């Protein structure tokens, strides 16, 4: 079986996830992690620093990890021209989007736990609307459908510039998606329910590019 | 000229990696600032050039290594070595196109990035220091961080050493055509220089030192460590 | 069965490379597509299999015009393709590649899949490299397992580009015997090569292309008799 | 000048591939290194140029043992290498590649640089593709500009691996004339190929390798007379 797609791209998944979690904590893992060797040693200094910033950067970078690691090595596969014979053995785009949704649901469980079981930890160790938990497990569920035809690199006109139309579309997503949730308020407070629609309107231009008829 | 070619590919990937970091961290700040405080359209360029000054050399590391590895996998570096390039392509190419990209970040942090946060400070008035020059430091001496900002000013060469022995690990790899399995180890084994260099700083004071050579030793020892 | 193209054309940035290229292949036929450098062979193959957007032409299987239908449904209709540059999987092993391609074969169970894989590894003699990882092979075994994973799909028509690249002559004559035995099975093949003194021994008839101009076609004795192409391409 | 290796050895994961391989080349000599698939040619080339860490052997220029000195200082000592797989620059143009390699030549000014570049593009006949971008060429022009950027550095010794890959025979005989004219200039060359019926016409003597075992060496008539290698490699 050609399950190799998920087995290869999960390496890039974990690689880009760890290399982008140690960055954005560089100025903490330098400063306070170095000052703790001489100055002060409690347990909840390094544990406090580990608890600093981990849930929102988890829930934000792990979708980025998916649509950037699925861009990188699968574009290497395109530019080493391997899909042009894999494609040429009775397959279609269906097998790539099936592999993409399989790796996306494999990361859906960690994308689920780093909100659902990191919430009360965030309360207790950070004090020191429920549609959002469907939109967040949906926004990893859509990038696997979105980037698979978007970086479809030709063997003769190839480049790394293809990451820009996959990152700015996520940015025009995520400037709006969290700003419409700061409208309204907390919990049972009610802003406009157009966040029920922006996910669907992104599913629309996902699925047309995946169709291409 | 291979100088302007390798500068072309590293510059075109380095804009990508810098955008990918700073436009991410901008929305990192945007989501919790509009969570707690707040209103519509200033928060993006609220904090851009100081984020450039922070995230520039790490993006330099990541992009230079990743683009040079993507070029390197298709045997271009081994055939340019076969024609007669050496460490000289590193020295007068990747340095020669990367440290002029850190001179203007020093320019942004000397010229306008303190004003880049002054604009944020005096636009805080609708709601409810590690960035300076010598003009406070020599009176702070009479008033520690006695040469810590002096070391902060001195970083075209720390980024050079940061990047240099890092991409020395990608100058080599030749087991078959090793396919980027170790560029992650290259950025890993080169990442710990911020863990060591900035924290060797507090180690200097404890037994009596001139902080000039106290800052110039850990930066230049790793310059000397891997001259292959 | 019969695949036929009629007056193909392809260009980019004004510099045209293909004009009025036509070709005809039946089921059970060995046709060749020799030509000098930059003649248009791989672009013709691109227009046949549906890699590039064609500017003119008619790809038809004599009754169904699939000329605006993309490659994956073309391969489901039954053409076979091999890339010019090397395109093996770059972490698998050899048996992993072959059995993974044979999973798509919807005609036989997995014990016959591993049976056919053992037959192919025995028949190309790669059993003493059958468990090496993919990306670190040498060029001879890499092109040999390219031809293996191409032939494993069993199409009606099959297209090759330089199948003899970096191959020692004993394995060349081996692959010659394999393709002519599949011609005895009755499966049409189209070949582009540069080793002419081993390519002409197997091919039945041979289209000759020079910068879009299909300047010759016929038997090996006539295309060797042609003083035009002896000036243009042979020397 | 003279390059000589003595009893090379290389292995990985227990499976040894090179045992006691030795070779000898002088200045102004055309030696060949034919062999079947997986014989050890490119690994021998790796141990000569210093790509892989050698397990045993002596790379020496008859007076200076450079066998533990890496590749860039080896090329500054004056060996020449060409990769087996294609390794052109993948955004430049052809003249850009040639003049960029000729910038390293520290013996002549830039007007003689562009003069030599014009001579090489005229002498390989690539002037009608001289401004195409690099990565989108065809295989014939790609290998031709590989040989061009290899020959442009002017070393004392030069190593090739499959210089005839995907090349039409007129350009093959052209490159044959170029290398034998540089033999008239007196520069030693080492060649690995598979088109034997065009490789033997140019080579002076030919080492033959089979799985580490240097089983034969001599004149073309003797290595064609050998019924061992006719069984092993020719057929």
């Amino acid at each position: 079986i050609i399950r190799y797609l998920v087995r290869e791209t999960l390496k890039s998944q974990l690689a880009i996830l760890f290399i982008l979690l140690l960055i954005f904590f560089c100025q903490k893992l330098v400063r306070i992690l170095g000052a703790a060797v001489d100055g002060d040693i409690p347990a909840n200094l390094v544990l406090s620093l580990l608890g600093l910033g981990v849930p929102e950067m988890a829930q934000l970078i792990l979708p980025l990890s998916l649509f950037l690691g699925l861009l990188m090595t699968l574009g290497k596969l395109y530019t080493e021209s391997e899909i042009t014979v894999m494609h040429a053995c009775g397959l279609s785009k269906a097998v790539l989007v099936k592999a993409a949704m399989i790796l996306a649901v494999f990361t859906a469980i960690v994308a689920a736990v780093n909100v659902m079981w990191a919430g009360p930890w965030s309360s207790r160790h950070q004090d020191e609307e429920l549609n959002w938990r469907i939109t967040l497990v949906f926004t990893v569920f859509m990038m696997a459908l979105m980037v698979v035809p978007l970086s479809v690199v030709n063997p003769r006109q190839g480049r790394v510039l293809s990451m820009l139309p996959a990152m700015l579309l996520y940015l025009l997503f995520f400037l709006i998606q969290t700003s419409l949730k700061s409208n309204g308020g907390k919990g049972k407070l009610d802003p406009t329910l157009w966040m029920w629609t922006v996910n669907l309107i992104y599913l629309a231009l996902a699925i047309v590019l995946n169709l291409w008829d | 000229v291979l100088d302007r070619y390798i500068g072309k590919t590293i510059f075109t990937t380095i804009m990508m990696t810098l955008f990918m970091l700073v436009s991410l961290s901008g929305i990192i700040k945007f989501v919790d600032q509009l969570k707690k405080a707040g209103g519509a359209g200033m928060y993006t360029l609220l904090s851009v050039p100081k984020d450039v000054q922070i995230f520039f050399p790490m993006a330099a590391l990541l992009g230079a290594l990743l683009g040079l590895g993507m070029l390197a996998q298709r045997s271009e570096l081994v055939v340019m070595q076969a024609s007669g390039f050496t460490r000289m392509q590193v020295a007068l190419s990747v340095m020669k196109t990367a440290i002029p990209l850190v001179l203007l970040t020093m320019a942004i942090g000397e010229w306008v990035a303190p004003q880049g946060e002054q604009m944020a400070r005096n636009y805080r008035a609708q709601a409810m220091p590690d960035a300076l020059s010598i003009s406070g430091l020599h009176n702070y001496v009479k008033y520690r961080y006695q040469l810590n900002m002096w070391s902060k000013i001195f970083q075209p060469l720390s980024v050079a050493v940061m990047m240099l022995m890092a991409l020395s690990f990608i100058f080599g790899p030749l087991r078959s055509v090793p396919m980027g399995v170790r560029v992650v180890t290259g950025i890993s084994f080169g990442f710990v220089f911020y863990v060591l260099d900035q924290i060797f700083g507090p180690l200097t004071l404890v037994y009596g030192i001139p902080p000039i050579i106290g800052a110039l030793l850990p930066s230049a020892s790793f310059f000397l460590i891997s001259l292959w | 069965a019969t695949l036929t193209a009629k007056n193909l054309a392809k260009a980019y940035k004004g510099r045209r490379v293909v004009e009025d290229v036509s070709l005809t292949v039946n089921s059970g036929e060995i046709v060749g597509l020799l030509g000098p450098n930059g003649a248009g062979k791989t672009t013709t193959f691109y227009m046949v299999v549906g890699i590039v957007p064609r500017d003119a032409g008619n790809i038809i299987i004599d009754d169904d015009d699939i000329s605006l239908l993309p490659l994956h449904a073309r391969a489901r209709r039954g053409i076979g393709y091999l890339p010019q540059e090397a395109s093996i999987f770059r972490r698998l092993s050899v048996y992993d590649n072959l059995m993974a391609v044979l999973q798509i074969r919807d005609d036989l169970s997995a014990e016959q899949r591993e049976d056919r894989a053992n037959e192919l590894m025995e028949e190309f003699h790669i059993e003493h490299l059958r468990d090496s990882m993919g990306q670190s092979l040498s060029g001879g075994e890499r092109r040999r397992v390219e031809i293996a994973r191409a032939l494993a799909a069993n199409p009606k028509f099959i297209l090759l580009d330089e199948p003899f690249a970096g191959v020692d002559p004993i394995s060349v004559i081996d692959i010659k015997r394999i393709i002519e035995h599949l011609r005895d099975s009755g499966l049409g093949v189209l070949i582009t090569d540069h080793n002419v003194r081993e390519t002409l021994a197997v091919c039945e008839r041979a289209y000759i292309v020079s910068q879009g101009h299909l300047i010759a076609h016929g038997t090996p004795t006539e295309i060797l008799q042609d003083e035009h192409v002896k000036r243009v391409y042979l020397g």
